[PDB]
RNA sequence: AAUUGAAGAGUUUGAUCAUGGCUCAGAUUGAACGCUGGCGGCAGGCCUAACACAUGCAAGUCGAACGGUAACAGGAAGAAGCUUGCUUCUUUGCUGACGAGUGGCGGACGGGUGAGUAAUGUCUGGGAAACUGCCUGAUGGAGGGGGAUAACUACUGGAAACGGUAGCUAAUACCGCAUAACGUCGCAAGACCAAAGAGGGGGACCUUCGGGCCUCUUGCCAUCGGAUGUGCCCAGAUGGGAUUAGCUAGUAGGUGGGGUAACGGCUCACCUAGGCGACGAUCCCUAGCUGGUCUGAGAGGAUGACCAGCCACACUGGAACUGAGACACGGUCCAGACUCCUACGGGAGGCAGCAGUGGGGAAUAUUGCACAAUGGGCGCAAGCCUGAUGCAGCCAUGCCGCGUGUAUGAAGAAGGCCUUCGGGUUGUAAAGUACUUUCAGCGGGGAGGAAGGGAGUAAAGUUAAUACCUUUGCUCAUUGACGUUACCCGCAGAAGAAGCACCGGCUAACUCCGUGCCAGCAGCCGCGGUAAUACGGAGGGUGCAAGCGUUAAUCGGAAUUACUGGGCGUAAAGCGCACGCAGGCGGUUUGUUAAGUCAGAUGUGAAAUCCCCGGGCUCAACCUGGGAACUGCAUCUGAUACUGGC
């Protein structure tokens, strides 16, 4: 279920940054960054309206790591919401577990957040939290293991973590390596290239 | 012969069984004549796990209707009247 | 009934029960005894009744759990190899059409000398094995396992291969 | 019913067996079926390397 | 067929029987009163007709005439028998 | 707060617009097949032959009903294994208990299947002519005798299955008699009907000292009810077919006997001659119905596996019996097809109960564990029975989680691939360097489902009573299939784990070579006869991921049966014309009615599901609290413009 594979030539094909590599340093390049996705990827894709309604959607989720059966179902669950699907769909994929960490900088990468995750190496409001994909409540409190706290990749991430633009929504910390998530973020405190319209637009038919 | 008996409806390992009035030639999960209160045995500790119309439960009695050994083992586990 | 030494008494084999399998009330402990030796060869019912396809197949992965014979087949879905007590292959082709399975079958020559021998041991070596020489390499009934080779010399290059495991032939 | 062999070479010969598939070829009305490969009596497509599902070959050893 | 309540099926079998005799004789003890009605005898018929009624309603309470049919039967003979006599 | 959600594209032509079909993108599945495949949670699993079935089990339980002893157990008047004090014997059923039998209750529940059934069915809403075991409320009754009978015994045919004659014995078995009302009959008079005892005990007195007797506990009878369940009735609705247009003698109704628990042609007799039908009877074809389920913006279309309600069948057909209830899956009788045992004279059986075998098929599971929980039958109770149920096995079949590593890393290796050779690309990808070890493997610790029951103590509980019984606290020992449980903590080490489809256009995604209208692809259009982005291989890319593809099938798109929502001058389409019955529709004004219509109310529309906001399993799926919704029907009271009647 994980992608497992280079992650500079998703970069590279989505033609933006999307926080795989990000590690020590950030803001890629030393990859012959978005001139050659391919073989051919000096070529000038001229693409259809359904082709860039993928590449939007199809962006969102390389920059988390989610694969299709579970975006389909995140989409749902905001269409279901009421309010814009876009931002709730976006609040839903900043809710996840995962996210949460990368976002409070217990991880370099997202793709690094989820080891942890994964292997037992946070929680809760006090239980162990083992899955990926945990929606994350308000007031809720994610904290680093007691037991592995401190370790030389999660030190060496809050480093750079500090070094980031920072979220609003959560309130982070250094020694106790645990934070609290405030609010939901809302729409404005976070953006980028990313299109709502585009991928709403993709599911319809 | 009506009964007050316990049909169990929860899941794989987690019962949850509700306190229901039936013909006692009826099936576990079958036709009941009204469900009085139900009950929970996980619920761990926290703010409930059982509940039971017990002006209704004496009603069904009085009008002639037996208690299975586990129901009762709930009416007067919840007391009463305190 | 119920049964005392030296009697001789029947249970109902589900995949549970071997050749030399030892039933005790608690003693882990297993009888010395018991022969078991591997088959020689030939082969290939391709069966007229032109299919089905289980009855023969079922016939022939329910006259194995037996002592006698015991299939093969590869990983070609129908070449369908059977090996081999001494040459008395037409119990086969009789219990093919007795017992309970109404086919046929008939027979041909195999490139097959081995016989062949049954491996498993370690991970990962092993899906290196069952992937070189997989051509080439078969599965039984019983679900494993097996190699299938064309002469001796193709036999002694392929455990050579090296170094997991016999030989095997449990029967 | 005639039923279409798809894939470079097959088995196939007087009786054998198949499993017919379905669907349809419009070059040679009166097809309205395949046979799937690899299925049965059918042998797969020998050496086939690339959509192997279709024309039922397993893999050549990766 | 080998459950043991075979026994229940002999055992219906003896009150088959037994039932049959009695509702039988109950039947027999009407005829008694409505061949009295044909042949038109009303104090013969008044007699038939007390002499069945205590054993309509004793086979009613043993149950195999079971309640008001004894009524019926009662009730029919009385507005059969003083209605043209 | 609780239905507020609608996309189009390809193809007729030299081209164009319109018409119109075909095809494609979506969602869905009890699926199958091909390639592949590592976990776990939950659910699902003969859709085909209502085809045939070896073997085990799926219904028994009460000695506080009775005669009783065939077994294990305590003790016995006497002898003793004898280790004279514990134990051992002949018998002994006195006690606990219990094989066989009688009787009571249960076998009509629970479980299976969809065969039949176009309405003795179901759904919805009303109704009058009934019954109801066990559980209940109330008022009284339970007096006294009789005759049999299994078991058992003696004969006796039996290969077996099974019995057959005679005789003896008990009961809450069976039968009179007594007693009878608030019951039945009858206008009344008056007639007529019942029953059962068995336990734990115990002060008087005690008599023929069996136990009468006092008492509580349980059980019996009669009548009126409560509740439950089941009959019966009416209307409306619940597939297709007119290339089925007429059907029907108990048919339709009446009167009267009979009948049933109850109305009734249900039956019989007689008497009228009706009854149904194009608002489609009749006859054929098909089909279990519903809550709901998938799709759809909705209206609808399709569908009724799993789950719950209703029905029906339980080898084919027929019939009764017993009983509260069956016309009875594991009852009986008869016939039919089959099968099995037989010492041949004769018998025995029905998996559409669980599991399983054969058969059929593209295809659908273990001859598992346990009564610990829930629930049911018997019992005062302990308890016994229980493939119901709770669990386990198999399968990626599905849904939902998770992993198969995470960081760092070079003018960026080798190799593969393209190259106008200058290089580009595979590509931070690998290596290398640091790092983490869930899930698996091994090892330790260890919740919850468990509540009661079994032995002793106290209660203005009742009692003649501290015994007995019930009750409520208390004390002790104890109660699980799953089960090496869930979960927790260590050990080891990137260690064990990625495949499938696609890249001409719809449609995200490109070149080399090979081949050459051959081999071959294709869902539609359409590729291939010498540079193929379409075939086959390779490189690369795109899309999904423990799955990916193909087939199959339902809805969608399809305003392509158009109620919402279409058409007919020439594209498919106005009967050749006219009259006209039924049907549909109808100018205008007043009065009335108030059915349609509308408003309010009251019933009802099961639970589950869907939806809303919460809650609990680490999240999710799953589980669950409450609310809305169930767009409908019926009755009552109002409004009256339109509509209909007068």
């Amino acid at each position: 279920a994980r992608y497992l594979g280079p992650k500079l030539k998703l970069s590279r094909r989505e033609g933006t940054d999307l926080f795989l590599k990000s590690g020590v340093r950030a803001i890629d390049t030393k990859c012959k960054i978005e001139q050659a996705p391919g073989q051919h990827g000096a070529r000038k894709p001229r693409l259809s309206d359904y082709g860039v309604q993928l590449r939007e959607k199809q962006k969102v989720r390389r920059i988390y790591g989610v694969l299709e059966r579970q975006f389909r179902n995140y989409y749902k669950e905001a269409a279901r919401l009421k309010g814009n699907t876009g931002e709730n769909l976006l609040a839903l994929l900043e809710g996840r577990l995962d996210n949460v960490v990368y976002r409070m900088g217990f991880g370099a990468t997202r793709a690094e957040a989820r080891q942890l995750v994964s292997h037992k190496a946070i929680m809760v409001n006090g239980r162990v939290v083992n899955i990926a994909s945990y929606q994350v409540s308000p007031n809720d409190v994610v904290s680093i293991r007691e037991k592995a706290k401190k370790q030389s990749r999660v030190k060496a991430a809050l480093e750079l973590a500090e070094q980031r633009e920072k979220p609003t929504w959560l309130e982070v910390d250094a020694g106790k390596m645990e934070g609290t998530f405030k609010r939901k973020p809302e729409r404005s405190d976070l953006s980028a290239d990313i299109n709502e319209h585009l991928i709403v637009e993709l599911y319809s038919k | 012969m009506v009964t007050i008996r316990l049909a169990r409806h929860g899941a794989k390992k987690r019962p949850f069984y509700q306190v229901v009035v039936a013909d006692s030639r009826n099936a576990r999960n079958g036709r009941f004549i009204e469900r009085v209160g139900f009950f929970n045995p996980i619920a761990s500790e926290k703010e409930e796990g059982t509940r039971l119309d017990l002006d209704r439960i004496a009603h069904w009695v009085g009008q002639g209707a037996t208690i299975s050994d586990r129901v009762a083992a709930l009416i007067k586990e919840v007391n009463k009247a305190a | 009934e119920e049964a005392y030494p030296g009697d001789i008494l029947g249970l109902h084999n589900h995949g549970t029960i071997q050749i030399g399998d030892t039933f005790t009330q608690g003693e882990m402990m297993k009888f010395t005894g018991i022969p078991n030796f591997a088959p020689e060869l030939f082969r290939r019912i391709r069966l007229k009744d032109p299919l089905k396809q289980k009855q023969l197949l079922k016939g022939l992965v329910q006259l194995s759990e037996e002592g006698a014979v015991q299939v093969f087949r590869p990983i070609s879905n129908n070449d369908l190899i059977v090996g081999a007590v001494g040459v008395l292959q037409f119990d086969v082709v009789v219990a093919r059409l007795k017992s309970e399975y109404n086919v046929e079958a008939v027979y041909e020559s195999v490139n097959v000398a081995t016989a062949r021998w049954v491996e498993c041991a370690d991970a990962k070596k092993f899906e290196e094995f069952k992937r070189k020489n997989e051509s080439q390499l078969a599965l039984d009934g019983g679900d494993n396992l097996a190699y299938i080779a064309t002469s001796m010399v193709n036999l002694r290059l392929a455990q050579e291969r090296y170094p997991d495991v016999q030989f095997h032939q449990t029967r | 019913v005639t039923s279409y062999i798809g894939g470079e070479g097959h088995n196939l010969q007087e009786h054998s067996v198949i499993l017919i598939r379905g669907g349809r070829v419009k070059d040679l009305p009166g097809v309205r079926y395949h046979t799937v490969r690899g299925a049965l009596d059918c042998s797969g497509v020998k050496d086939r390397k690339q959509a192997r599902s279709k024309y039922g070959v397993k893999r050549p050893k990766a | 067929n080998i459950k043991s309540a075979k026994k229940r099926a002999i055992q219906s079998e003896k009150a088959r029987k037994h039932n049959a005799s009695r509702r039988s004789m109950m039947r027999t003890f009407i005829k008694k009163v409505y061949a009295a009605i044909e042949a038109g005898d009303k104090a013969a018929a008044q007699k038939a007709f007390n002499e069945m009624q205590p054993i309509v309603d004793r086979q009613a309470a043993k149950g195999l005439i079971h309640k008001n049919k004894a009524a019926r039967h009662k009730a029919n003979l009385t507005a059969q028998i003083n209605k043209l006599a």
